[PDB]
RNA sequence: AGCUUUGCGCAGUGGCAGUAUCGUAGCCAAUGAGGUCUAUCCGAGGCGCGAUUAUUGCUAAUU
RNA sequence: ACGAUACAGAGAAGAUUAGCAUGGCCCCUGCGCAAGGAUGACA
RNA sequence: AAGGUAAGUAU
RNA sequence: AAGG
């Protein structure tokens, strides 16, 4: 069950007509675009703080904000209670 | 420079299959997959790299003992007919010719809501069996077209249904009367009183085209698309000879009225006349192009006619072991070819030209074209009385013809 | 989303929604009372009020669909009978469908197109949507008969229409709805109104 | 092999001729793709012939087309591949049934008649 | 999503009916496969949207950029370029206190258009290059509506 | 997004006509069919405002 | 067993081939192997390209522009003509497309014409059969005119259409079919005053049955 | 022997529009994409994502 | 530890500019490729 | 009392 | 370059 390739002239089994045609007409522009995209997303510095840093910052905020957190309520900026 | 190498790389054909690409890369020794290398990058790397670089004996004896006396009796009958004055033979000849030219469409009955593939006359010429593609076989009264005993039939399209030669005459209605072939290869036996099959002959894993009894009524001949034809013995309830002589599928089988010979016409474009007494191909038909769809041994005992896709009906003479006349019958694929059952009075031909024609058996000249129908004439049969003609068609109707 | 985290987020959204609604209403009361406010706070308040009013309108439309028409048959019969008797007393002749060979057909189309263009008389820059709408107006003016044929086809067969955008003119006393209709339907509506 | 339910199966030469005619009909705006469009053409009696594939799984999803063809007196044939039939129709997706419509004055009339004659003498 | 659901379910029901009329797959294997396919398609339609990257603002740039000319550039220059009708409307006479011509918007004026001191005896003609035109896709939609 | 089932889109071009007609129905309900006919006058010679 | 291509597939192929050619030309130019392309100049483009040069030397610039245009036209004509089917090569393609392979089988059609006296009709049949490689025989009788035509299915269809519509007593197709091998040569138009020698001549080729059918059908028509 | 139809290339001349052209080892699709009108009727790509001076190159200036 | 002095000082704006070819769309013309249609011609 | 600092380089 |  070999069908002649309309794009290369070779013979492929009929189980691989559609995939051979889709791959055969794949623009190298797709390859260069994918390479560019890979370069961009693997080189940009992270903007927001990591998760552990976020947790530590929230812990410091809770320590220094007793009007929201904790049991006892000290002033807005104080940490003793 | 390297620009010309890049130009060469474009012209190189590389398989689009990932497994084939990996196999080719491993054959050259290069790593199959680099880090972060997908199938497209693998194909690109391959492109760059390529750019760089004992029952049979008993049955035969019984057939011979049944056939030799019949062949002899036919021989003395022919001798007596020769002794008959030539004026009487000529006179009955033009009487038959005038009777045939007066044929008209006697009746037209819808066999089923699907095309009718076969029609067969009962031995008493009072019942007609029609094989339909809907998987239903029906029995019709001959003098008046009305259904009298339907059959549950097969599941696929029914190829051919043939009455037992002794049916409706000698053997009881409850016994086997009919054999029908389907498009899945199944063969089922029938009785005139039971709609359900009496028995189900098996072994044909591939579609069987035609099924016809031996004239003795003891052996049933089946032709399969396995490049084979099989003979089924009713008494033994077991197939006898699965002969394999055709290069392609075997379509039609015709038996000798004497019972000594059997003729198989298949899609090989060639016919073979097997010997039922010895199981050897006595005579090999040759001359037809394309598949042969019809064959019938003449009651004379020495004439064979075959119909094929050549739009021709070749008549074969057994005495000379060669073709004698080629009848260019009809302008479409010829299917049904049949002589007068009693003697060689005439030849009836049917084709996909939605028409049927009648030819003098000796002279092979047209007498009356059974014009009519609106679909391809799949099959035809002539009653034992000889004045009844039935032609089923793709038109979902079968028609009767009698002289008026 | 696990059920405890989902419930936590639901409680957060409930509390934030309460605060959001109260802040929007308090800010709007300040706006109405004449409290000195900035443009950013007014824009945020207008957005919040649009969200709240549209949620209320969604609830109202859902209630109307669920509770059916609020006018009973008897009230509808009385109103319709009063209107019919008034129209018969005045011997009013119903306004027919605009004829294909209507004499004043082009004058009404010209008036409708001029009314549609009045929104750009003093404009200096054109939005893409404004550019497209004004191009439609120019095309309709260039070929009045094709535009009239399309208008008649819409009036005869068109029963489904595209969505309309809504905005609110932030008059400090109360919000005024502003509806944005598709330019293709706007020409038909304007001609129908004029006729 | 192929499903025996598709008894009017064309050979290689007729398969090539049928695919060529289907492509020409597509170029002439005289072809309908899909079993539903084939059924619509059969019901309206504007179908010259129906070409359907033998790889449809299950094949019973297009076995109603032969019945409609018999009812409407329209030739029908089975091709061995649903991927080549789709390609002939001009669509990358597989097509299991295509209908060649009737267009008066079409230059394909002679080829359509020849293909009809070839098909109608091949079913049995 | 109920229209697409109805279409897909109708197609699969037609397939099942065609199978059923021949009394095949009496167990329901074809029916179960079709129902599984329908459920998979429904789930795909209900699938949550994927994570989509936020596009940052482009960094301001001061380097020189070379832009091609030609027919396209000529047409864009003709369209966006200043027109005599607009060149004259940008000029306002000094000490010639005009009269208000638009109630709905004050300060609006035609400038030197059709006013003394413009220096032009004849009125400037309308530039046809600034004529309003509709989009190509919009033109396609209008053609389809016909 | 919501669909409008109750009430009118007052931003339509012809919404002015709908409002005036519906208000005329209101005036019929309020004035009645007799006082309104007296105010409007006979249809042959309608009264002024 | 060829595979056809969708219109989108064709567009993709053409686009990527043209893009590859353009990239190759740009690489050749940048690498120095090819000179950079000069701007295309027409009569309407003359001033826009060289207004400074057209002012000083109007006729010289006009001659240069016309020389460039004539060079482009000459290149187009040379490309077209270079790739042109020789006059004999045109016949070879035509002489081959009409030669069907009769190795598998030969299609035979038999026709019976009431009258075939016109020499122009005789020449038409002879020439049409000769061009279409339709070997056969024409036998002339008082009423029977057996026209056996053998060849390829396309030629058979064309020739059937010929006597059915192009050529006008009436023309009747006796029998159309196939045979394993050919049995007649080029058109001869044999004259057969009597039936016996016509049948004998048809028997010489082994195709007397065509004569039998034609004679029987003519007799039946006469009786009808 | 001419004539002529369809599709595919290759060029030449000319016209039009730059709110659009592409990319799809992403997904779905004649086993039906998508349906405001004509719905027991229509029949083909759609969506998501990416590229961009709303296709991309050279050339000439200033630099 | 500023400030005084001497110098610069437009202390707030990718202000860019043309030509051609590609690309899209729509014809027309020529040539090639693969198929086909209709018709004319005596001894 | 402010919302009124040119940003510099040298000595 | 000079100042506390």
């Amino acid at each position: 069950e070999y069908l002649v390739s309309p794009i290369t002239g070779e013979k492929i089994p009929a189980s691989k007509m559609q995939e051979h045609m889709r791959i055969g007409l794949l623009d190298p522009r797709w390859l260069e675009q994918r390479d560019r995209s890979i370069r961009e997303k693997q080189s940009d510095d992270e903007v927001y703080a990591p998760g552990l840093d976020i947790e530590s910052s929230l812990k410091q905020l809770a320590e220094r904000r007793t009007d929201i957190f904790g049991v006892e309520e000290t002033a807005i900026g104080k940490k003793i209670g | 420079a390297e620009f010309e190498r890049r130009k060469r790389a474009r012209q190189i054909n590389v398989s689009t299959d990932d497994s084939e690409v990996k196999a080719c890369l491993r054959a050259l020794g290069e790593p199959i997959t680099l880090f972060g290398e997908g199938p497209a990058e693998r194909r690109e790397r391959l492109r760059n790299i390529l750019s760089v670089v004992n029952s049979l004996k008993v049955a035969r004896l019984w057939i011979a003992n049944y056939s030799l006396p019949r062949a002899m009796k036919r021989l003395e009958e022919a001798r007596l007919h020769k002794e008959i004055p030539e004026t009487t033979r000529t006179s009955q000849m033009q009487e038959l010719h005038k009777s045939l030219r007066s044929l008209n469409n006697f009746c037209s009955q819808i066999g089923d809501d699907r095309p009718i593939s076969y029609c067969h006359f009962s031995p008493n010429s009072k019942m007609l069996a029609t094989a339909c593609w809907s998987g239903l076989c029906k029995l019709w009264s001959v003098p008046d077209c009305n259904l009298l005993h339907t059959l549950r039939g097969h599941n696929t399209n029914v190829g051919a249904i043939v009455f037992h030669p002794k049916s409706t005459v000698s053997l009881d209605p409850k016994d086997v009367n009919l054999a029908s072939c389907a498009a899945d290869g199944s063969v089922k036996l029938w009785s005139l009183d039971s709609d359900e099959p009496v028995a189900d002959i098996e072994g044909h894993t591939v579609r069987v085209a035609r099924v016809m009894w031996h004239p003795s009524g003891r052996f049933l001949g089946t032709t399969c698309y396995d490049r084979s034809w099989r003979l089924w013995d009713l008494e033994a309830q077991e197939e006898i000879l699965h002969q394999e002589g055709h290069s392609m599928g075997v379509y039609d089988i015709a038996f000798h009225q004497d019972g000594s010979l059997a003729g198989t016409g298949g899609l090989d474009a060639f016919g073979r006349v097997w010997d039922l007494r010895t199981g050897r191909c006595i005579m090999f038909l040759e001359g037809h192009l394309k598949e042969i769809y019809g064959i019938n041994f003449s009651p004379n005992g020495y004439h064979i006619a075959t119909g094929s896709g050549d739009n021709t009906c070749k008549v074969w003479d057994l005495r000379q072991r060669r073709c004698v006349y080629t009848i260019p019958a009809h302008q479409n694929l010829v299917t049904g070819v049949k002589f007068e059952p009693i003697h060689g009075n005439f030849l009836l031909t049917g084709a996909y030209d939605n028409t049927a024609k009648i030819w003098t058996h000796p002279g092979w000249s047209p007498l009356k074209t059974l014009a009519g129908h609106e679909g391809k004439v799949m099959g035809l049969d002539i009653s034992s009385d000889g004045q009844l003609i039935a032609t089923c068609s793709y038109d979902r109707t079968f028609k009767l013809w009698m002289a008026e | 989303l696990p059920t405890p985290i989902e419930n936590m987020i639901l409680r957060y959204v409930k509390a934030k929604a309460d605060w959001w609604t109260n802040t929007a209403h308090y800010n709007r009361e300040r706006i109405r009372r004449g409290a000195t406010v900035d443009k950013t706070v007014c824009k945020k308040n207008l957005g919040r009020l649009t969200r709240l009013y549209l949620k209320a309108e969604q609830e109202r439309q859902h209630n109307y669909l669920k509770d059916g028409p609020y006018i009973t048959a008897e009230e509808a019969v009385a109103v319709y009978t009063t209107t019919v008797h008034w129209l018969e007393s005045r011997r009013f002749s119903p306004i027919p469908f605009p004829p294909l060979s209507y004499k004043h057909d082009t004058k009404l189309l010209i008036l409708a197109l001029e009314r549609l263009k009045e929104a750009y008389s003093v404009k200096s820059r054109l939005n893409q949507s404004q550019r497209e709408e004004l191009g439609l107006i120019e095309q309709a003016y260039d070929n009045p008969h094709e535009a009239l044929s399309r208008i008649k086809r819409h009036l005869l067969t068109q029963r489904a229409f595209k969505e309309v955008g809504i905005e609110f003119m932030d008059l400090y006393s109360h919000l005024v709805p502003v509806y944005d209709v598709e330019p293709l339907e706007k020409i038909t509506d304007a001609y129908l109104d004029q006729y | 092999d192929v499903n025996p339910k598709a008894y009017p199966l064309a050979d290689a030469h007729l398969t090539k001729k049928l695919l060529d005619l289907v492509q020409q009909s597509c170029n002439y705006k005289q072809l309908r793709k899909g079993a539903n469009e084939a059924t619509k053409t059969l019901n309206r009696g504007i179908s010259e012939f129906i070409v359907m594939a033998a790889d449809a799984e299950p094949l019973e999803i297009i076995l109603h087309l032969p019945l409609l063809c018999e009812d409407k007196n329209v030739p029908y044939v089975f091709v061995r591949s649903k991927q080549a039939l789709g390609r002939a129709c001009g669509v990358s997706r597989p097509v299991i049934a295509c209908s060649v419509t009737i267009k008066e004055g079409s230059q394909l009339k002679q080829q359509i008649q020849s293909i009809q004659q070839s098909i109608e003498r091949l079913l049995v | 999503l109920r229209r697409k659901a109805a279409r897909l379910v109708a197609a699969k029901c037609t397939l099942a009916a065609r199978v059923d009329s021949f009394h095949e797959s009496t167990e329901g294997k074809v029916g179960y496969e079709l129902k599984d396919e329908i459920e998979r398609k429904f789930d795909k339609w209900q699938e949550p949207p994927p994570v989509k990257q936020v596009k940052p603002l482009p960094a301001p740039l001061d380097g020189q950029r070379k832009k091609r000319g030609g027919r396209r550039y000529r047409k864009m220059k003709e369209r966006l370029g200043l027109t005599e009708i607009r060149k004259q409307a940008n000029r306002m006479s000094f000490g010639e206190i005009e009269e208000d011509a638009y109630q709905e918007d004050l300060g609006f004026s035609l400038g030197h258009l059709g006013k003394s001191g413009s220096g032009r005896v004849r009125q400037t003609q309308v530039n046809e290059a600034t004529k309003a035109r509709i989009s190509k896709t919009l033109q396609r939609t209008l053609q389809k509506q016909s | 997004n919501h669909t409008n089932s109750y009430g009118i889109i007052r931003g339509l071009q012809f919404a002015s006509f709908i409002v005036q007609y519906y208000g005329l129905v209101m005036d019929l309900l309020v004035l009645g069919l007799h006082r309104a006919s007296e105010m409007a006058g006979p249809p042959q010679m309608p009264n002024d405002f | 067993l060829g595979v056809y291509l969708t219109k989108k597939e064709q567009k993709k192929l053409r686009r990527q081939t043209r893009r590859e050619a353009q990239k190759e030309l740009q690489e050749k130019v940048r690498l120095g192997l090819m000179p950079p392309p000069e701007p295309k100049v027409r009569i309407s483009n003359l001033m826009r390209v060289l207004g400074t040069e057209a002012v000083q030397d109007p006729t010289k610039v006009e001659a240069h522009v016309r020389a460039q245009m004539a060079k482009r036209q000459k290149a187009h004509e040379e490309a077209n003509a270079a790739r042109k089917l020789t006059a004999e090569q045109r016949k070879v393609k035509k002489i081959k497309k009409l030669k069907e392979d009769i190795s598998q089988g030969v299609h035979i059609s038999v026709y019976r014409v009431r009258n075939l006296s016109n020499p122009a009709k005789k020449f038409k049949i002879e020439a049409n059969a000769g061009q279409l490689y339709l070997t056969g025989v024409v036998v002339l009788h008082k009423d029977v005119n057996v026209v056996v035509v053998e060849g390829g299915p396309k030629a058979q269809k064309k020739f059937k259409r010929l006597m059915l519509h192009r050529i006008k007593n009436k023309c009747v197709l006796v029998w159309e079919g196939t045979a394993k091998d050919r049995s007649f040569g080029e058109m001869k138009f044999k004259q057969c005053p009597t039936e016996n020698m016509a049948r004998e001549h048809f028997k010489k080729h082994g195709a007397e049955h065509y004569w039998d059918l034609a004679l029987s059908e003519s007799v039946l028509e006469s009786t009808d």
